[PDB]
């Protein structure tokens, strides 16, 4: 038990190109996006641990 | 050092010269004084700010993220990006310490070289009108004066015009 449930949520991802579709199909157990993100990129970067004031 | 000037047979250094890196100290009868030399302090002046600038603006810049990225799904890759990040450690720090130490002695053989050479000049101009006291100054076997200092100092020195009067004294 992990906060009093035995069961699970898998979640997976995908990058959505332009002018394309997705298709979602489910039978059951599909927990379903409402939204989804728009993105751009020039670069990558890092995460960084400091725990305080952003100056 | 290396030539033998500074901590060698000009045992000291000066504390009453604020002007420059190298001078001149004259002692006659109008009085004495400290006094540097333009020349050859400036073009080391160049030399150096022209050799810090060398191991600094030469370095290349390149944005980078350093980071974990890698989970416990994944320990090997870890450790490779570990190695690599190590590995550029002990490069960068074997190099930057061999390079100060390397350049720090150049540096001060440098200034040793050009307190040897203005001496050179010197002794070259003078010839035997002084006698050499070995621990860089030159006793004059004539009378100088702050005309003929001057004289010295500038580039221009008359050595027939004292030829005779120094012999003279010289072997007396
Ligand atoms: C998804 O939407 C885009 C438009 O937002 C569609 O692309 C256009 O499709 C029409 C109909 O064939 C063409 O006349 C246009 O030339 C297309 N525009 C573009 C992007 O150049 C696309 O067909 C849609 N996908 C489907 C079939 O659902």
């Amino acid at each position: 038990k992990v906060n009093g449930l035995g069961s699970r949520m898998e979640f997976s991802w995908t990058l959505l190109d332009m002018w394309d579709t997705i298709n979602f199909e489910s039978t059951g157990n599909l927990i379903a996006p409402e939204y989804g993100f728009k993105i751009s990129k020039r670069g990558s970067s890092g995460i960084m641990k400091t725990e305080g004031t952003l100056e | 050092g290396l030539f033998g000037a500074i901590a060698g047979f000009i045992e000291g250094g000066w504390q009453g010269m604020v002007d420059g890196w190298y001078g001149y100290h004259h002692s006659n009868d109008q009085g004495s004084g400290y006094a540097a030399d333009k020349e050859s302090t400036q073009k080391a002046f160049d030399g150096i700010t022209n050799k810090v600038n060398s191991v600094i603006e030469k370095m290349n810049t390149q944005f980078e993220a350093v980071g974990k990225e890698f989970s416990n799904l994944e320990r090997r890759l870890e450790n490779l990006n570990k190695k690599m990040e190590d590995g550029f450690l002990d490069v960068w720090t074997y190099n930057a310490e061999l390079l100060v130490l390397m350049e720090n002695e150049r540096t001060l053989d440098f200034h040793d070289s050009n307190v040897k050479n203005l001496y050179d000049k010197v002794r070259m101009q003078l010839r035997d009108n002084v006698k050499e006291l070995g621990n860089g100054c030159f006793e004059f076997y004539h009378k100088c004066d702050d005309e003929c200092m001057n004289s010295v100092k500038n580039g221009t020195y008359d050595y027939p015009k004292y030829e005779e009067e120094s012999k003279l004294n010289r072997n007396e």
